[PDB]
């Protein structure tokens, strides 16, 4: 309702008033693309991004949650988020002290990567690939779950982007994730590998060298029917 | 090829 005042309250020194504005803003950000558009028209994005460079970890956590929800908008809305300078503060956050902040920053990056190839290129230029690949082994299964999703979306980009992903060393941790304890992680890793398997013969050669083929074949004896099917589809996409 | 939003 009173969006410009809430956007103004995003600059309030009073943290109670700020968090009150952040909660209202976040509820709008998760209300779909028409609601996200209202946040954009109210000039919410720049003040929102500015909060990623804040003293309070909780304010950062709340602002990234809202950014992740805005990043789930259409390609034009994702573009407005990039223009507001969201990429650099998000990439810096992949090395943050808080695991919950990392999870949300990876979630935001995964949503940005679900946009067009120009927006995937913007993530690559902001240097998202190296810290994302680094996160493919970082303790938390929930963090890995976010990181694989981001990488799978990046892997659906053009051949130059897939090559950039391979250069950042994505293949060895992805192949190891085909034998991860979590079934959801396996499915995600298969999706990422199937996207890499889609494209030119140079990328297919790289997957074969990484050991994706026996790892995909081992999944043909997995208890889950959907995992077997996706692994077979990934091997078909390779042949 | 497959792109997907991460939703909750």
């Amino acid at each position: 309702s009173e969006l410009p005042q809430m956007v103004q309250q995003l600059n309030s020194p009073d943290q109670q008033e700020l968090q009150s504005a952040l909660r209202k803003l976040s509820q709008i950000a998760s209300g779909g693309n028409e609601q996200i558009q209202k946040l954009i028209e109210a000039g919410a994005l720049s003040p929102l991004v500015k909060l990623l460079d804040d003293a309070s970890e909780e304010v950062i956590k709340e602002a990234v949650w809202a950014i992740a929800n805005i990043a789930s908008g259409n390609n034009e809305q994702i573009q407005k988020l990039i223009e507001a300078g969201a990429l650099s503060p998000l990439v810096k956050l992949l090395d943050d002290a808080s695991e919950e902040v990392i999870k949300e920053a990876v979630w935001a990056i995964a949503n940005i990567a679900s946009g067009n190839n120009e927006q995937i290129q913007k993530l690559i230029e902001a240097g998202a690939l190296s810290p994302l690949v680094k996160l493919l082994d970082d303790a938390s299964e929930e963090v890995i779950k976010e990181a694989v999703w981001a990488i799978a979306n990046i892997a659906s980009g053009n051949n130059e982007q897939i090559q950039k992903l391979i250069e950042a060393g994505a293949l060895s941790p992805l192949v190891k994730l085909l034998d991860d304890a979590s079934e959801e992680v396996i499915k995600e890793a298969v999706w990422a590998i199937a996207n890499i398997a889609s494209g030119n013969n140079e990328m297919k050669q790289k997957l074969e060298e990484a050991g994706a083929l026996p790892a995909l074949e081992k999944l043909q004896s997995h208890a889950n029917e959907e995992v077997q099917k996706n692994a077979q589809a990934a091997l078909e996409a390779f042949n | 090829k497959r792109k997907r939003k991460r939703k909750r």
